[PDB]
């Protein structure tokens, strides 16, 4: 639709990629399994990035000239999940990495000599504020900012 | 030399010492005490033995010749002791003075350690641009 | 018209630096605390810990990003 | 051991070959090296590149000389 | 023990590697006399393999207080 | 025999018993979907 | 400055502290009350070398010397030779 | 093809400069050398211990530098 | 080393910050240490002053 062309629904330029190309994965008259049982271009490797006809799903995809499927995601006529779909995921998934980065640290500093607890690991993980992440409702979002790390402590 | 043959610290060759520079200008020496025939570690690359005399081993410059004592101070001995020699005499008087052994008092000599004003906030740079009439020349 | 583009642009770099290394020379030959302080130059030498961090995010995001799209393209 | 580079003084009478390199290379340091006074700098550096200017033509002049004559125009 | 000995001192002088933080103290000067008295101590080494280092009240900001 | 508030320790690298596996668990959803490039959701 | 790096700090005390650097450096001058009581920066430093042996060991709780001195003999690096 | 380039003339203009900005941020002084100055530019070079330090005069810093503005002038 | 020479254990030396010349690795947290301890892990100026296991 946008600058490139269209989806898979046509892009002439695009199919001939298809084609030729992979199916020279054929280019083996044979290349000897009649009945044989490993030499696996033959199934899949092809089919598998083949059967992937003309359908790949369907997905829109741009697709500029050679073919090759641009991103646009301005959430827009199609594209929309080639970056937020995916992006959220990117947030969510990180931040929930150091949600816990900023906890299997700060639960320690404190008791008696702590000074290296570190190199060995206390719970792995720290598996006990593990899901503290997806026990993630809101959480940062206003106990950050509020509190706790607190402008004080700021 | 020989005709003149006055020696002390036992060696035989070395393409390590002094060399032209200690003739066209300065020299620098050291000397010693020790108890009976030892065998030694040397600077140059080299080694040899002792007994005595003056037992006055001549050296090339004083970093070289103080060293015996970073490892001629772990073979025992109260005293070693290295001068200045020149081409012509003295004035740099080098471990005679007064005292010894870097680490007593007798008194205070030089050193001061200051400048100006001490190591407090100097995010203050350079002050005046350098003009002939302002307490900066120490 | 293609050799010509680019000795306004090595220079250019080449100034850019030295623009950038005659303003770390006013803070130490000249340059003087008490006469410019709580003053829009200092806090600027103040607040500096962030400045270069908030760059160099800058950076590391700029580095494995471009670096993951280029591998994986090749 | 004798004395030399007419500006500088650590510099005048060190005996290794330092003595070349690093005279060649503080010339432009006008800004305090032995020679200097606000009133010396600045004017140290104004006919300085007034010796600018000046270079700029003796390259002009060279690059509209050859050409008028043979390089065709 | 009756006012405040070494309790809690923050480090304000810029040089002094954990300047602006809150270490522990220890024995800090008793008489009128010299410049250079309290000890300090923190967890916290620094750019030495040894780092436990004295300050003096001229200074200790602690502030606030 | 773990039960609230911290638990026991484990060794230098048993970042090499997480890099391989868990992430190895991912080879394993992209050949689950042997495909990205967008996605489907559930 | 000819030879000015600092290495002071506040007790000069050298015990189990510092001495490593070729003669340069004849200390113990002590000043009217500083612990161990001995004290400053240096002797006659017109002699030797630069280091930052200097501090390596026993604090200068600041920075620590190295080479700055520029002014520079031969005697002052080795080789006049 | 263009929407990587110039995102990498943008890794560079900004790595280059956390250097120059840095290198001048403190041609002061910093924990490692706290009173880094009276000369500050070209001191290169410092004693071993501490924690080891080096190219760390805000001139080799700049002489750091002049490597990217050699690399994204590139 | 310490913990606890030389008679009365067995008890293997599973924790105790550090080892490796003797104002160790030291209380006081690092990091140089963890290139320390793989780099010159084989050496030998320390282990013991005296040849005997090295060899071993
Ligand atoms: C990679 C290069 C880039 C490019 C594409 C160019 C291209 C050009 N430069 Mg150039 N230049 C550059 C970087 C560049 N320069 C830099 C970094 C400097 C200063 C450090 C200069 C200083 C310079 C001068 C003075 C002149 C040019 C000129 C030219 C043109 C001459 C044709 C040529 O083939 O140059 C090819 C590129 C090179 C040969 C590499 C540069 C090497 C030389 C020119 C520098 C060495 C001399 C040094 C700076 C001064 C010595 C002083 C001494 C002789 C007393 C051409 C358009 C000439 C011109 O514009 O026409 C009148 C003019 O001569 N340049
Ligand atoms: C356009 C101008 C501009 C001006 C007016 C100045 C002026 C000054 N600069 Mg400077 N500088 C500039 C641009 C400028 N700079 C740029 C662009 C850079 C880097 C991009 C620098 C990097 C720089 C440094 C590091 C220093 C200065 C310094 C100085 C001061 C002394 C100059 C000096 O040391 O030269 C004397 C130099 C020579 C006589 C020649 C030796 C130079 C070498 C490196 C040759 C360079 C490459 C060369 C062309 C290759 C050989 C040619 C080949 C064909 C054979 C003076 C205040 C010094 C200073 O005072 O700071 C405290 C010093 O630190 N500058
Ligand atoms: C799977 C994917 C791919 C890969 C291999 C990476 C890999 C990386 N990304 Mg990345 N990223 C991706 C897709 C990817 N990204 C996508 C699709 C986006 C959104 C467009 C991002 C947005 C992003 C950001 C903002 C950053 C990274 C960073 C990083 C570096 C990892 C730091 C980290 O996550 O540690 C674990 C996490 C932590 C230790 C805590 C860090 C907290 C971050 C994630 C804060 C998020 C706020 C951000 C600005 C969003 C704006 C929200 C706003 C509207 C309020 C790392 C090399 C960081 C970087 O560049 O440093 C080199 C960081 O700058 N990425
Ligand atoms: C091609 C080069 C090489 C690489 C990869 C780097 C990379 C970097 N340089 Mg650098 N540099 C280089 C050559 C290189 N440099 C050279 C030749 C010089 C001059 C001599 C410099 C001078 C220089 C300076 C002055 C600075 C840097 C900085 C940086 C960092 C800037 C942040 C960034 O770009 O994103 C991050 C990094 C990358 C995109 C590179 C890849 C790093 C990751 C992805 C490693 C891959 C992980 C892998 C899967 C695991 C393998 C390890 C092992 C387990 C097998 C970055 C780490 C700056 C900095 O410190 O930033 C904060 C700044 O200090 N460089
Ligand atoms: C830094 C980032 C960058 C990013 C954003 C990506 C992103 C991607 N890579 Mg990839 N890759 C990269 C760097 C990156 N790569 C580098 C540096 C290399 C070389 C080591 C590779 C080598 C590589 C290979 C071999 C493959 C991918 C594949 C993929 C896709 C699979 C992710 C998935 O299965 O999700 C599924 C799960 C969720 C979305 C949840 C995804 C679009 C795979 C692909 O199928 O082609 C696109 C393929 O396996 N990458
Ligand atoms: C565009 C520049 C040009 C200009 C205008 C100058 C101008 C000057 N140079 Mg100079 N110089 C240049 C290129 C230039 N230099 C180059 C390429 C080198 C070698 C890399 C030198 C090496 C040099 C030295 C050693 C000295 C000068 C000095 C001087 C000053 C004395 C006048 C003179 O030497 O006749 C004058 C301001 C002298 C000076 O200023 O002392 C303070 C000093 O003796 N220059
Ligand atoms: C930090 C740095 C300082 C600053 C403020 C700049 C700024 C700029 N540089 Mg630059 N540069 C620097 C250091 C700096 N540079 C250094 C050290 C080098 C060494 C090579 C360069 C080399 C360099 C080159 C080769 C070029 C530039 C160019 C530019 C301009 C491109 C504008 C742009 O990127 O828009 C990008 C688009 C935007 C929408 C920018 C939005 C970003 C916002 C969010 C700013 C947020 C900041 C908080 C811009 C004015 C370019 C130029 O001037 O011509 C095109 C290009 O020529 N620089
Ligand atoms: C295409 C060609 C051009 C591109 C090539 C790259 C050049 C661009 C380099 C970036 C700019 C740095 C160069 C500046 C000159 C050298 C460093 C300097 O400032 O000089 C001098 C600085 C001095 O540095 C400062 O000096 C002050 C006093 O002047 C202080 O007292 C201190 O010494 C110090 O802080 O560093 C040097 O010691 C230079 C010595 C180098 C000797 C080499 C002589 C060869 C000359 C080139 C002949 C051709
Ligand atoms: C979650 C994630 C991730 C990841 C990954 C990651 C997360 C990675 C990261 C990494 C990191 C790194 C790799 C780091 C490194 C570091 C460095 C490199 C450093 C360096 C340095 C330092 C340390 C400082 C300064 C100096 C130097 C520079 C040396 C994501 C996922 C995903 C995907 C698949 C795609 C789509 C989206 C999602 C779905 C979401
Ligand atoms: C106007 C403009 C702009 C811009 C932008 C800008 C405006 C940029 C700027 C830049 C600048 C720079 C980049 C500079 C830098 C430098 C510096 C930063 C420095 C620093 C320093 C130091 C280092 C220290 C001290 C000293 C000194 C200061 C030197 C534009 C406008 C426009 C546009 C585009 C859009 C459309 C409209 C128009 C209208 C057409
Ligand atoms: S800090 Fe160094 S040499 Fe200075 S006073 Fe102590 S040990 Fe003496
Ligand atoms: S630090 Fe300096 S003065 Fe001290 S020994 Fe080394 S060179 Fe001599
Ligand atoms: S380490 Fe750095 S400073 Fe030290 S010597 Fe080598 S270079 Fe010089």
């Amino acid at each position: 639709d946008i600058a490139g062309l269209t989806p898979c629904k046509e892009s002439k330029q695009f199919a001939k990629r298809e084609k030729q190309a992979l199916k020279k994965l054929q280019a083996s008259l044979k290349l000897y399994a009649d009945d044989s049982a490993p030499a696996l271009a033959i199934k899949a490797t092809m089919e598998k990035t083949k059967k992937r006809f003309d359908n790949y799903g369907k997905y829109g995809l741009l697709c500029g000239s050679d073919g090759l499927p641009h991103l646009i995601v301005s959430g827009d006529q199609r594209h929309w999940g080639e970056f937020i779909t995916p992006g959220i995921l990117f947030l969510y998934i990180a931040g929930w990495i150091g949600w816990v980065g900023r906890s299997y640290l700060i639960a320690i500093r404190d008791e008696k000599k702590p000074t290296q607890k570190e190199i060995i690991i206390d719970v792995p993980l720290a598996s006990s504020l593990l899901f503290r992440g997806f026990s993630w409702p809101v959480a940062a979002y206003r106990e950050l900012l509020n509190g706790e790390l607190v402008d004080n402590n700021f | 030399e020989l005709d003149p043959n006055t020696p002390s610290p036992i060696f035989a060759g070395s393409t390590g010492g002094l060399l032209r520079k200690a003739q066209v200008e300065e020299f620098y020496v050291i000397t010693w005490e020790s108890p009976k025939e030892q065998i030694f570690e040397m600077p140059t690359g080299g080694a040899a033995i002792m007994r005595e005399g003056p037992n006055l081993l001549k050296l090339a410059r004083k970093e070289q010749c103080l060293a015996l004592g970073t490892r001629l101070r772990s073979k025992y001995k109260i005293k070693y002791q290295f001068y200045r020699v020149f081409p012509s005499g003295e004035v740099q008087y080098l471990h005679p003075k007064d005292g010894v052994y870097p680490e007593k008092v007798n008194p205070g000599r030089q050193g001061v350690g200051l400048n100006m004003r001490s190591i407090g906030k100097n995010v203050s740079p350079i002050e005046v641009k350098f003009t002939g009439k302002q307490p900066y020349d120490l | 018209q293609a050799a010509l583009y680019t000795h306004h642009q090595y220079i250019a770099g080449f100034i850019m630096t030295g623009a950038f290394a005659h303003g770390p020379i006013f803070f130490i030959r000249d340059y003087n605390p008490e006469q410019n302080a709580d003053n829009v130059l200092a806090r600027m030498l103040e607040h500096k810990e962030a400045i270069i961090s908030h760059l160099s995010w800058a950076s590391l995001f700029l580095g494995f990003h471009t670096l993951g799209l280029y591998v994986h393209n090749d | 051991a004798l004395r030399i580079p007419r500006f500088s003084q650590g510099i005048a009478q060190d005996p290794t070959t330092r003595r070349i390199w690093f005279g060649i290379a503080t010339a432009h340091d006008f800004e305090s090296h032995d020679d200097i006074t606000e009133g010396r700098l600045y004017q140290n550096i104004f006919a300085s590149h007034f010796g600018q200017l000046a270079i700029i033509f003796l390259w002009t002049s060279g690059n509209l000389f050859h050409v008028a004559w043979q390089g065709n125009f | 023990i009756g006012p405040k000995r070494g309790s809690k001192v923050k480090i304000l002088r810029r040089e002094s590697y954990w300047f602006k933080n809150v270490g522990s103290v220890v024995a800090v000067d008793q008489d009128p006399k010299t410049r250079y008295p309290v000890v300090v101590r923190f967890a916290k080494v620094n750019y030495a393999n040894i780092s436990t280092n004295n300050y003096a009240l001229d200074e200790v900001e602690e502030v606030a207080a | 025999m773990r039960d609230f508030k911290t638990y026991l320790s484990v060794a230098p690298v048993l970042s090499t018993l997480w890099f391989g596996s868990l992430a190895g668990l991912l080879i394993e959803i992209n050949r689950f979907f042997p495909d990205a490039l967008t996605f489907p959701f559930f | 400055m000819s030879h000015s790096v600092k290495i002071y700090d506040t007790c000069i005390g050298c015990t189990q502290c510092v001495r490593a650097c070729p003669t340069d450096v004849l200390e113990m001058i002590p000043w009217g009350g500083c612990k161990a009581k001995q004290i400053a920066s240096a002797p006659r430093t017109e002699d030797c070398v630069g280091c930052k042996r200097c501090e390596s060991a026993c604090p200068t709780d600041f920075l620590s010397v190295r080479v700055y001195l520029w002014h520079e003999t031969t005697r002052s690096m080795g080789l006049a030779y | 093809g263009d929407f990587l380039v110039h995102h990498a003339i943008a890794l560079g203009l900004h790595t280059t400069t956390l250097i120059l900005v840095k290198g001048a941020l403190d041609a002061r002084g910093s924990k490692l050398m706290p009173d880094k100055k009276d000369f500050g530019y070209s001191f290169p070079c410092d004693g071993p211990g501490r924690g080891g330090t080096c190219d760390i005069s805000a001139w080799d810093d700049f002489y750091l530098a002049v490597f990217w503005m050699l690399n994204t002038i590139g | 080393l310490v913990d606890r020479d030389p008679i009365k254990t067995s008890f293997e030396q599973w924790a105790k910050p550090g080892h490796f010349s003797r104002t160790i690795a030291k209380g006081p947290d690092t990091t140089t240490w963890i290139w320390n301890l793989h780099a010159d892990a084989h050496d030998f100026d320390s282990h013991t002053s005296d040849l005997e296991e090295i060899s071993r």
